RNA sequence: CGUCGCUACUACCGAUUGGAUGGUUUAGUGAGGCCCUCGGAUCGGCCCCGCCGGGGUGCCCUGGCGGAGCGCUG
RNA sequence: GAAGCGUUUACUUUGAAAAAAUUAGAGUGUUCAAAGCAGGCCCGAGCCGCCUGGAUACCGCAGCUAGGAAUAAUGGAAUAGGA
RNA sequence: UACCUGGUUGAUCCUGCCAGUAGCAUAUGCUUGUCUCAAAGAUUAAGCCAUGCAUGUCUAAGUACGCACGGCCGGUACAGUGAAACUGCGAAUGGCUCAUUAAAUCAGUUAUGGUUCCUUUGGUCGCUCGCCACUUGGAUAACUGUGGUAAUUCUAGAGCUAAUACAUGCCGACGGGCGCUGACCCCCUUCGCGGGGGGGAUGCGUGCAUUUAUCAGUGGUGACUCUAGAUAACCUCGGGCCGAUCGCACGCCCCCCGUGGCGGCGACGACCCAUUCGAACGUCUGCCCUAUCAACUUUCGAUGGUAGUCGCCGUGCCUACCAUGGUGACCACGGGUGACGGGGAAUCAGGGUUCGAUUCCGGAGAGGGAGCCUGAGAAACGGCUACCACAUCCAAGGAAGGCAGCA
């Protein structure tokens, strides 16, 4: 439905919502300011995390995460999870005895912050390392790339 | 463990301490101070191993009781202090000053220094920020701080600092071309010009020095540390200007020595 | 624990193959032009030689 | 078994007690330890009952009531000799303190005064 | 005792995991604060490097903030009326760090008519006559009422605060940690946050 | 080459609701510690205040018994 | 000197960092060696003490950095929704 | 040192194993003159233990009225040597063993902008306006004396006596400054008004640390909801700081005077910040055999979201409400291991195959679990509590245990 889905109000702690807004300015209307930051790295905010209206406290730009530590890669795999998806990354582990390659993957649960929207199966997406988000989730989408995509017939 | 170690093995020593295995289980396991333990000497060693005045850790411990080891201006009677890197050791009986610089070897040897030349050391600006009422706090190589510093030194600066009042005397700024000695790594002990320095945000900057023979070497931006400005040390520079020879180099050297003193 | 050392190596390698008359009689020859006391001295020098022909051996291949 | 103020039976009980309880002293900081204490109630069974004679009958009971007997040793805060002898402030106060007289018939006698603190 | 080691979950794929050490200091749990609304009960804990935690057990006052009108107030606790985790917490009314609570409106009442000078919360007035008549008209000089006077244009509240304060109790939002700080601070509801809990009250109760 | 006949050895199957030795969980009981709410055996203080009492002048400077304030508190 | 890459990888080379002991190995007559990290120079005796060492190599795979772009994988514009 | 030899046949070529051959690593047999090193109750039983030891500690610088000595130098608080005891610290290191443990530990890598940290070292300690201070109160040790018990490093009553133990609590800086509130006064366009301001009497809070809410944008990040500012307030009676401490030689000012005011060197102490030592939890990648283990997890947290509780902190660590997810033939899950992991060791053309209980690093454990006190640091065991299994003494009422420490 509207934005506050839950049982409490969802909103960005930084931003405070009630400036006095008196006869001496017109009611309204007054677009609530949008907080978001540049997480560094080269990496650009996208203009959904700019003037969307979601509100998520782990999202990379407009949440109370820090991405630090490790920048990697996938493949989307699935997305059946409430903001966060599986990715599935493949790479080789050399066998010195054989000098050949073994073709391996683990899987990686990741924070999709509802500002990429065109995120379907089989898009390259990176992640950044921040804090422990849940159980198994440590990193977070920074950038999503499509596969072959953007022709829909 | 259960707590902290307060132990450490003979064989577990810094390799740089030259310490043998067979004297002992144990190793002198340095005393808490401002500098970290892998790459400081407790004044055990530097005693006892280096200048050999003493013969056993009693016998130092006899000398330091006798309060005549005065670091950085100020008389320590712990063993096992971490002396650290260009700190001053000051002998005021013998008249004797050192100042802990590595060798080419990456070791701290012993360099004797004047005494209007151990009245001043110079320091690493480790960090710098702002306290209570917007003091300015500046916090070295060391673990010193310092109110107040002029606002032309930043992070891994350089400053010149005396001794017995903890003031700022002159800095250094980083910038290409000055004059710098690597602390830590495989090129410790080298002495060299800053060429080039590469900024990878989120992880470490590696900065490019060439010395004075043409060697180009590399080093992260933790382990540089400058003693001087250009061309010209702030310091006098230990025995071997810090440069490092090939492995040729020492075998004719020492070829020369022994056909000259025979 | 003791701060002892226990670094040592062996000096020498026994034949692959016992009973050789050729390996025999040389080895008696040198032992009885030589003096020496036993076959273990011939041996140890025999490893000598090995440790020093493999270290030039290597060097040359590099 | 010494016997423990509020447990408030009489017998025995197993009581953990920690520092400063009673019946206990610790060998080490924190230490607690779990004792048997006899209850606060007295009854027919009890080696020694500890009694203090709280005000003195019409006569004096041959050695218990009579011959007092002198404290080891006086105050030693300046502020507990100036209660003692009411001092009000300031009047030779060092001279004041009790000195106690060693007088042992091997030894030369003297006088000892106590080190006074505050 | 109570543990918060990871060890005794089981791991991603599922699969039991065998614990390989028993239960550490480090990974200690303690059992819930429960704080009530009652006369004031404070307990110390020692907690990991001999630092100091106040488990409050019972609160009357807490520090509120209006927001709007950047006025800060310690005022006292009513009760609990909603909160976001469950419905039990308001049944037997404890304050946690988001809980809804009703509070008394009577020092930002006195704010707003020692600042402004605008009798609010007052439905027909002349009935405190010796304390809020001196207030509401001061007898004071012509600068000063050219300074309140200006004041009086941006005095306006809003109707949902009006009815609050002609109610006498304001509701509002802890921010703080009973349980961890030992107080109860928080701020009032105001605007949208404002409605959507009173919507949210009311689909409780309506 | 195989049955049959003799002597050894080796595992296999078997009633014993197998027997025994062993190591994980469901339901119930449940020591002990810790936390919370009570609890108050005791130990102090103020109001001592029945009194001798008194100082800037029955208007108590205090030196103590003792009643016990049959209240307020830790 | 600031910014970007006309894809993304794999691969190869360089650099950083990679505990010590052990391995190889430099020097040193332990009386030789296994070892050890020492030791050597003169002394007409005052030498009112001089010279040194305690190297170096290797440290798989993964991670970081800077060059190369052959081989191998993956892509761009086909209803143009193209530059 | 990139190596082979005997054996099937009447004889020959093979395939193929058996045996031979060499090394090391355990045991054992025979033998053993010298000397330098040097492993050594791991394998079976992480089975059970008599006895003795293995953790205590003082400088001038916390507390001495012990006669246990003692100079007295003689009218004096304490000369000094000092037991014992209180206070402080350490006892969480070391040492031993390898039972547990198969993405667990551990190795390398990286992060904590998601946390704590005794001690050392460096900052801060007149930054707050607010009738003891020439110094405030009480108790207990030690000690004297009376005991109880068969027994223990068991302790009771009574009488003392100190703190750098436990508490309490000011002067000084200190003149004020700032933000509100503003009595009123003065200069004001002056005029019949406003007026633009200068002051100000009276009160209200001021500093660091904590918890909120808000405003603004001195330094540094790759990137703060960073830091430093500003405002309105909170600041917990088991309740933060804002020195009632100790030693050393001792000196200056004397107008006011004449007994006071001042001084150096330290030691101890601190709220907070930084450093050192770390610790704790995470990032990426890597592990033996097994499919006569192919589908697991999800009632009882399994995967994720929201808000909370707890924790030093991030997190299903836990709770409530939701969604139905999460992992698998690229071997999940389950089982086995005569599996602690690694640095390493044996063998040596190259490639490999085995062994690493074993002195270094990390982990785990103290007969098996479990729960706690103290402390910066323990789920400690040469700490305590309970159960189980063993096992010690008893006067039978009770008390006392943990050698996988050295022997
Ligand atoms: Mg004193
Ligand atoms: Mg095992
Ligand atoms: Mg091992
Ligand atoms: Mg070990
Ligand atoms: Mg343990
Ligand atoms: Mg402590
Ligand atoms: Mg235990």
């Amino acid at each position: 439905a509207d934005i506050q889905t839950e049982r409490a109000y969802q909103k960005q702690p930084t931003i405070f919502q009630n400036k006095k807004r008196v006869l001496l300015g017109e009611t309204g209307k007054e677009k609530l300011p949008r907080y978001y930051k540049n997480i560094g790295l080269g990496f650009k905010t996208p203009k959904e995390a700019i003037e969307g209206t979601y509100i998520d406290k782990k999202c990379p730009f407009t949440g109370n995460v820090s991405i630090r530590g490790r920048i990697l890669s996938g493949v989307v795999t699935k997305m059946k999870m409430q903001r966060t998806i599986v990715i599935r990354r493949d790479y080789l582990h050399y066998i010195r005895k054989y000098n050949r390659f073994e073709k391996r993957h683990k899987n990686m649960s990741v924070h999709l912050s509802p500002c990429f929207r065109d995120v379907q199966i089989g898009d390259i997406v990176t992640v950044g390392e921040c804090r422990p988000l849940s159980k198994t989730v440590r990193f977070n989408v920074l950038k999503v790339t499509k596969a072959a995509g953007t022709k829909k017939q | 463990a259960r707590g902290p170690k307060k132990h450490l093995k003979r064989v577990a020593a810094p390799k740089h301490w030259m310490l043998d295995k067979l004297t002992g289980v144990f190793a002198p396991r340095p005393s808490t101070g401002p500098h970290k333990l892998r790459e400081c000497l407790p004044l055990i060693i530097f005693l006892r191993n280096r200048l050999k005045y003493a013969l056993t850790g009693d016998e130092v411990k006899k000398i330091c009781m006798q309060r005549f080891i005065k670091i950085d201006g100020k008389v320590r009677t712990d063993i096992t202090y971490p002396a650290g890197f260009m700190d001053v050791i000051s002998i005021d009986k013998t008249g004797e000053n050192f100042r802990l610089i590595y060798d080419t070897k990456g070791r701290f040897a012993v360099h004797r220094i004047t005494p209007e030349e151990a009245k001043y050391k110079l320091c690493k600006v480790r960090k710098i920020f702002v306290g209570t009422k917007g003091i300015p706090h500046l916090v070295t190589h060391d673990a010193r701080t310092i109110r107040y510093p002029d606002p032309l030194i930043k992070v891994n600066d350089t400053i010149q600092i005396d001794l017995e009042t903890g003031k700022i005397t002159d800095f250094i700024k980083f910038d290409t071309g000055n004059l710098c000695m690597v602390t830590g790594g495989a090129n410790l002990g080298r002495i060299g010009v800053i060429t080039n320095r590469e900024r990878h945000p989120g992880s470490f900057d590696v900065v490019h020095v060439k010395d004075a023979n043409g060697n180009s070497f590399a080093t992260r931006l933790s382990n540089i540390f400058v003693i001087g400005k250009g061309n010209k040390p702030w310091i006098s520079l230990p025995r071997g200007k810090g440069i490092r020879l090939t492995i040729a180099e020492e075998r004719d050297k020492r070829l020369a020595a022994k056909q000259s003193s025979g | 624990p003791v701060a002892r050392s226990w670094v040592c190596r062996k000096t020498y390698v026994t034949p692959r193959r016992p009973f050789e008359k050729s390996r025999l009689d040389q080895e008696l020859k040198l032992i009885g032009e030589y003096g020496l006391r036993n076959k273990r001295e011939v041996w140890r020098v025999k490893f000598t030689l090995a440790k020093i022909r493999k270290a030039a051996r290597e060097l040359l291949t590099l | 078994f010494p016997m423990k103020q509020g447990v408030l039976t009489h017998g025995r009980v197993r009581l953990l007690l920690s520092k400063g309880h009673s019946c206990y002293r610790p060998r080490r900081t924190g230490e607690r330890k779990r004792k048997s204490v006899r209850g606060c109630i007295v009854d027919a069974n009890l080696s020694v009952l500890n009694l203090v004679i709280v005000k003195k009958g019409e006569k004096d009971i041959p050695g218990l009531t009579d011959t007092t007997v002198p404290r080891r040793l006086g105050p030693k805060r300046a502020s507990r000799i100036r209660k003692l002898f009411n001092l009000s402030k300031e009047d030779d106060v060092r001279q004041y303190v009790v000195r106690k007289p060693l007088n042992k018939e091997g030894k030369k006698p003297r006088t000892k005064a106590p080190k006074i603190q505050r | 005792g109570i543990s918060r080691d990871n060890w005794h979950k089981r791991r991603k794929t599922g699969g039991k995991r065998k614990p390989y050490h028993k239960k550490r200091k480090y990974e200690l749990g303690r059992p819930a604060a429960n704080t009530k609304i009652g006369p004031r009960r404070i307990h110390t804990v020692r907690v990991r490097g001999g630092n100091k935690k106040y488990r409050a057990l019972r609160l009357d006052v807490g520090n509120f903030s209006w927001g709007s009108e950047c006025c800060t107030r310690k005022t006292r606790i009513i009760d609990v009326v909603y909160n976001a985790s469950n419905n039990e917490l308001v049944r037997t009314k404890t304050l946690v760090k988001n809980c809804i609570v009703l509070i008394d409106s009577t020092p930002y009442r006195q704010w707003y008519e020692s600042h402004y000078a605008l009798p609010l919360g007052r439905k027909k007035g002349a009935k405190l006559t010796p304390e809020e008549e001196e207030i509401l008209n001061k007898k004071r000089s012509k600068k000063i009422q050219k300074k309140y006077d200006e004041r009086k244009k941006n005095a306006k509240i809003s109707s949902l605060l009006e009815e609050q304060f002609q109610q006498g109790k304001l509701l509002a939002c802890i921010a703080s940690r009973p349980g961890q700080c030992g107080r109860a601070d928080g701020y009032v509801l105001e605007g949208k946050e404002l409605e959507f809990y009173l919507r949210k009250i009311k689909a409780r109760k309506g």
